[PDB]
């Protein structure tokens, strides 16, 4: 027979059925199950973002779970290809992985963005993320004190 | 990316936890909001 | 104020780091969902257009009362913080 699963409802309305043990990679969801077989609403995660969350959790299905020096070069090859998406998608992936509290997904996603800052001038970071320079000339001098 | 919303703040401050002292010092010059998020006593300890 | 209910939250609105916390609201059974959200804005500062409330896996629509969802004393709602417009 089948295995216990749970349904998650994106903000857009699409419902996603996921195996419970794959879903319990989200500590936020894991606690709800610890405490109605209708879907759990995620009004802050749209379908595309939730689709990519389930994809990531399905691939890391068989993975066992620091406070040291910072490393961002240790993203597995699969996650790098999977995280070749537009900036907005990455920003929403950090939001979703943060809300769902999936440490692994938040780690690779923030390290992906951190790698688009490493070795770049402040001017190059502005061009990368299309951030305007809201500094006054006098303000840009005090920051460089 | 430069908006002053709670979404932009949660993202970049999640990102700034993975930056070294060198890359943080170059993010403070991007914009006024990044300068404020990079100067909180939790990134330097 | 009649009833007291509980709202569990997971958001980053206070300082910027996401965090869990349950808050207590004083409510009337007649209170509308708008009024519940306005009372959440009073202690949390979150505008009502950025709140979505859920009771027993059901999204609570604004123009209705808590009695319509049978939200009784010491019931627990869920607050999800969403984007503006």
């Amino acid at each position: 027979g089948a295995m216990p699963s749970i349904k998650l409802q994106s903000s857009d309305g699409e419902i996603f059925e996921v195996d419970v043990e794959i879903a319990k990679q989200s500590v936020t969801i894991k606690t709800m199950l610890e405490d109605d077989d209708d879907p759990v609403p995620l009004p802050n995660v749209n379908a595309a973002i939730l689709k990519k969350v389930i994809q990531w959790c399905t691939h890391h299905k068989d993975d066992p779970p620091e406070n040291k020096e910072k490393r961002t070069d240790d993203i597995p090859v699969w996650d790098q290809e999977f995280l070749k998406v537009d900036q907005g998608t990455l920003f929403e992936l950090i939001l979703a992985a943060n809300y769902l509290d999936i440490k692994g997904l938040l780690d690779v996603t923030c390290k992906t963005v951190a790698n688009m800052i490493k070795g770049k001038t402040p001017e190059e970071i502005r061009k990368t993320f299309n951030i305007k320079n809201d500094f006054t000339e006098e303000e840009e001098a005090q920051v460089r004190k | 990316a430069g908006d002053e919303s709670w979404m932009q703040r949660e993202v970049w401050m999640s990102v700034f936890r993975y930056l070294s002292r060198r890359e943080l010092c170059e993010c403070m010059r991007v914009c006024k909001t990044w300068y404020k998020w990079c100067c909180d006593k939790r990134l330097w300890t | 104020s009649g009833m007291q209910i509980f709202v569990k939250t997971r958001h980053s609105y206070k300082h910027g780091l996401i965090e869990n916390s349950t808050i207590t609201l004083e409510v009337e059974p007649s209170d509308t969902i708008e009024n519940v959200k306005a009372k959440i804005q009073d202690k949390e500062g979150i505008p009502p257009d950025q709140q979505v409330l859920i009771f027993s896996r059901k999204r609570l629509e604004d123009g209705r009362t808590l009695s319509d969802y049978n939200i009784q004393k010491e019931s627990t709602l869920r607050l999800v913080l969403v984007f503006g417009r």
